[PDB]
């Protein structure tokens, strides 16, 4: 009742926080479902000598994921328990729409696409098409003719399979690899401790109880050591959503920065330099 | 001949569109039509302009219903404080009202310029988008037009722009023979431009992206290997043209 | 919304409580002027432990403390743990369950019927935190609807890739169903073989981006004190 | 060394300078610093017929 | 106006130490001073708020 004097902070505290979670769906939606239909693997596994097979979904996994997905999804410590206290406190997480079995789902489908037909499944109906001609085009896309690797098919094909188990070890040796995600929990389980430790913060008061001062003190003195508690909690209340708005606009620019990765260098082949890694892509 | 230009950076050679354009444009108009339409009946079409006049209508609503608002003081009308009250607890209210105001103030001042840096992002990819498919033809994937980039056009709207995206989409599937390259007598033989395609009985060239046959020649072709290092190449007699050229 | 006219779509609400069932005090086997009760396990009381007062689910907890150690803390030092004056065993303290209330309906331009999601809350206990269809969602519980295993694209988004739908069920009613990720389509890969189409189209689309917002500019004194010179 | 061959940007793969893979524009006297070659044509011994 | 910029936040963050938010004095020690704790430390904390 105290805090319906200070009006209307609340409401658009509640807004801007259901804007930032509506929009963190559509970032996932705006990265990941960029196909129209699941693709699935085809029997035939020779990919022109490549080896596909721990980029594709393993099959003997409960959820269908990938051996890399494994590994990253291994590698990313999660604050689980540290959901309880901040749980108690009017802090709830919701659960992302888009489940990581359906992510799972998405990438093969557009792996599949990316695999059995080049970059014409982001475009119309996905067509069958295979590698040294693929692969040619693609060396004809960074200024050197198709005949290199009709040459150097199985060195090439090999040169890749090397390059997949360096990146494999890699991925199961270091955790410390994936630094912005970790950063990212990080990040909101330090602001949800942060927020969750001011409630001890005095703010010039008698307690930051509010029942040491309500049960006790008379109405007037109360209500202002009240006010005071309300104007500290309300403060960083007001830090908080602004500090999440500001990180909310950082990461819907690296959602917007990952979508048109996925729109140019996975359904097709950039000719920016140094956009998608060092060298000709 | 814009036409033919723009079907050149997709991968189309600048007959293909004169031997459709009476068709190409029947549906180019059928499209504006439908899209006509779809603009007349499709009143929930344009949601991120008038969000954006809902976010400032909605803003200022916010902000001018907060002078109502105590922050904790006695009233939000100052008389109150200056006609019932001594100035030692005057000035605390009148502290109160003040702090709360400008809290308020404060708070709409950030919004705005929180909703400005996303704005001004808007903006510059809006521009980004001017300058690379109005100005010109953007060989970037799913940038304007899902699918291969015709043109687009700009449009007024009320705070932002609308743009027309022209696309080209293939339609009608059929499958072919292929190989990487092709050896005659020892000679592989590398298309400039084109896949090999075979209906069963005869080898022809075709572009990746519609069906075109070609028989293949010496002058669709080119040589740097013999038969062993291309994998997966077959056989077929690469005719000459200069053949009927040296009987004349 | 403060409106007389509502939207289809999903829609936060006043959220809901579950309060305590009983109140549970505890004081050692001289007192206060107040006596203690009996001990309550795995339900939603008020609880009190040598004045340690509040609202939690004690637990059948199996947590060894050190014989001085009468409380303990979590992380962020909110006390979790306590030494019931009683039975010296340590009892976890976990407060009530609670979320969000979301209101899935279509809109009053079609129709009024209401189905209504409590986020995070398992079903075991939302409908007497009335029930007739009930699905049970990791994302929350769901009151109202009737789930489908028929996948369609995502009319109204729930969570956890459930999404609900007005449809005619034999009418109109909610239905909840996972969502259709798209069609599935196997391109048999075969290196003998490419395949390239024969007839393309023209198409148009459209793309809206905003440009700019209402400029605005704010006069400080009559803004704030309304012209009051005394104020100013 | 002494055979002067147009060369890929990516892959060195030198071939001998043909009219199949150069193009006339001209005469050799404005252009800076520019060399000789016997540039060879793989349709001309074809001709005789 | 980079520069100006920041300049122009530093100076703005140093003339309100002069602005005395509704207590008797900008200068701390003067509350000190002239009156004992209990209500010094409530000017005192008007301004640190
Ligand atoms: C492609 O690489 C993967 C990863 O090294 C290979 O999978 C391994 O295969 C060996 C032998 O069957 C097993 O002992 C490992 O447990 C597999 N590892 C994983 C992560 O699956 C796969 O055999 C390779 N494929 C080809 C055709 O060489
Ligand atoms: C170009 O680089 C590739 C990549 O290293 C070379 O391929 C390797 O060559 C060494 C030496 O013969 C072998 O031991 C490796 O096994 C090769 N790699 C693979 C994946 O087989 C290649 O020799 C280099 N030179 C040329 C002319 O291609
Ligand atoms: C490519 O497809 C279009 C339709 O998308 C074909 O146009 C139709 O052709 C038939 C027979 O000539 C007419 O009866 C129709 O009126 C045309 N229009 C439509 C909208 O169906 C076109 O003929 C096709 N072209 C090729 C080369 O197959
Ligand atoms: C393949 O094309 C040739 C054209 O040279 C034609 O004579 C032949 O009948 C075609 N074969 C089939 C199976 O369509
Ligand atoms: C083509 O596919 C068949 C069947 O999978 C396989 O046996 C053959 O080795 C492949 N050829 C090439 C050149 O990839
Ligand atoms: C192509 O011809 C060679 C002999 O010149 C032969 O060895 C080879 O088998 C032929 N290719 C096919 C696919 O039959
Ligand atoms: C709901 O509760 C029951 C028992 O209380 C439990 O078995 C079930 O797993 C819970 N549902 C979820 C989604 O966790």
């Amino acid at each position: 009742n105290l805090l319906l004097q200070y009006g209307s902070f609340c409401t658009q505290l509640k807004r801007a926080l259901t804007g930032i979670a509506v929009e963190q769906d559509k970032n996932t939606q705006e990265v990941f479902a960029q196909v129209k239909q699941i693709y699935k693997t085809p029997p035939i596994k020779y990919f022109g000598g490549f080896n596909f097979s721990q980029i594709l979904p393993d099959p003997s996994k409960p959820s269908k994921r990938s051996f890399i997905e494994d590994l990253l999804f291994n590698k990313v410590t999660l604050a689980d328990d540290l959901i309880c206290a901040q749980k108690f406190k009017g802090l709830t997480v919701l659960p992302p729409l888009l489940t990581d079995e359906m992510i799972a789902q998405y990438t093969s489908a557009l792996l599949a696409g990316t695999i059995t037909s080049g970059w014409t499944f982001g475009a119309g109906a996905a067509l069958q098409i295979p590698f040294a001609m693929q692969m040619a085009y693609r060396f004809n896309g960074i200024g050197v003719t198709q005949n290199v690797l009709y040459e150097n098919q199985k060195l090439i094909a090999n040169q890749f399979n090397s390059a997949i188990g360096k990146i494999q070890d890699s991925l199961s040796s270091t955790a410390s690899a994936l630094g912005k995600l970790q950063d990212v929990v990080n990040h909101n389980a330090q602001a949800l401790n942060t927020l969750v430790k001011q409630l001890s913060s005095k703010f010039g008061a008698i307690s930051s109880v509010l029942n040491d001062i309500f049960s006790r003190l008379d109405k007037v003195e109360a209500e202002v050591q009240i006010d005071r508690l309300i104007t500290g909690r309300l403060q960083s209340l007001q830090t908080y959503v602004t500090q999440q708005l500001i990180r909310a606009a950082e990461i819907r620019a690296s959602a917007n920065l990952a979508a048109t990765k996925m729109s140019e260098c996975v359904l097709g082949q950039s000719k920016r330099v140094d956009f998608c890694g060092k060298g000709y892509h | 001949m814009q036409m033919a230009y723009r079907f050149n950076g997709i991968g189309v050679t600048q007959n293909v569109l004169y031997e459709n354009q009476k068709l190409i444009a029947n549906q180019f108009n059928s499209a504006i039509g439908k899209i006509q339409d779809s603009l007349s009946s499709t009143a929930s079409a344009l949601g991120k302009l008038q969000d954006v006049v809902n976010h400032n209508a909605q803003a200022l609503n916010t902000l001018v219903k907060q002078l109502s608002s105590k922050f904790g003081a006695i009233s939000s009308v100052l008389n109150d404080i200056f006609s019932r009250l001594d100035k030692v607890e005057a000035e605390v209210q009148i502290d109160r009202l003040i702090t709360g105001r400008l809290q308020s103030l404060q708070t709409y001042v950030t919004q705005q310029l929180i909703r400005a840096a996303e704005i001004r992002a808007s903006a510059n990819l809006a521009a980004t988008k001017m300058s690379e498919c109005v100005l010109g033809q953007s060989k970037r994937v799913d940038f304007c037009g899902k699918g291969y980039h015709l043109m687009s056009f700009p449009q007024s709207a009320p705070h932002g722009v609308v743009f027309l995206h022209v696309t080209y989409v293939p339609a009608q599937e059929k499958n072919f023979t292929t190989a990487p390259a092709i050896c005659h007598d020892g000679k592989a033989h590398f298309p400039r431009e084109g896949v090999f395609v075979s209906n069963g009985t005869h080898w022809f060239v075709t572009q990746r992206n519609f069906y075109e046959p070609q028989i293949i020649t010496t002058d669709n072709t080119f040589v740097s290997g013999n038969c062993d290092v291309v994998i997966g190449i077959v056989n077929n007699t690469v005719y000459d043209p200069l053949q009927p050229e040296l009987d004349s | 919304l403060k409106s007389f006219t509502v939207e289809k779509g999903i829609y936060q609400t006043s959220n809901f409580r579950v309060q305590p069932t009983e109140s549970i005090v505890r004081f050692p086997n001289v007192c206060g002027p107040k006596k203690s009760t009996n001990l309550v396990k795995n339900k939603c009381v008020n609880f009190n432990f040598n004045g340690l007062k509040g609202t939690g689910v004690l637990t059948e907890s199996n947590k060894k403390f050190l014989p001085f150690q009468q409380f303990g803390r979590d992380i962020a030092d909110t006390t979790d743990a306590v030494r019931d004056p009683q039975t010296l065993e340590i009892l976890d303290i976990t407060p009530c369950s609670f979320g969000g209330v979301s209101v899935i309906t279509p809109g009053t331009n079609t129709s009024n019927q209401v189905a209504v999601l409590y986020q995070g809350v398992n079903c075991t206990e939302v409908p007497v935190a009335t029930g007739s269809n009930v699905f049970q969602t990791r994302a929350g519980c769901l009151i109202g609807a009737e789930y489908v295993n028929n996948s369609y694209e995502c009319d109204i988004p729930i969570g956890a890739g459930i999404c609900a739908s007005y449809q005619t069920q034999h009418s109109q009613s909610i239905i909840a169903y996972t969502m259709s990720l798209g069609a599935e389509n196997s391109v048999a890969y075969s290196n003998n073989s490419i395949a390239i189409p024969t007839n393309f189209t023209i198409s148009v689309t459209t793309e809206i981006l905003p440009v700019s917002m209402t400029k605005t500019s704010v006069d400080c004194t009559m803004y704030i004190c309304g012209d009051s010179t005394e104020c100013s």
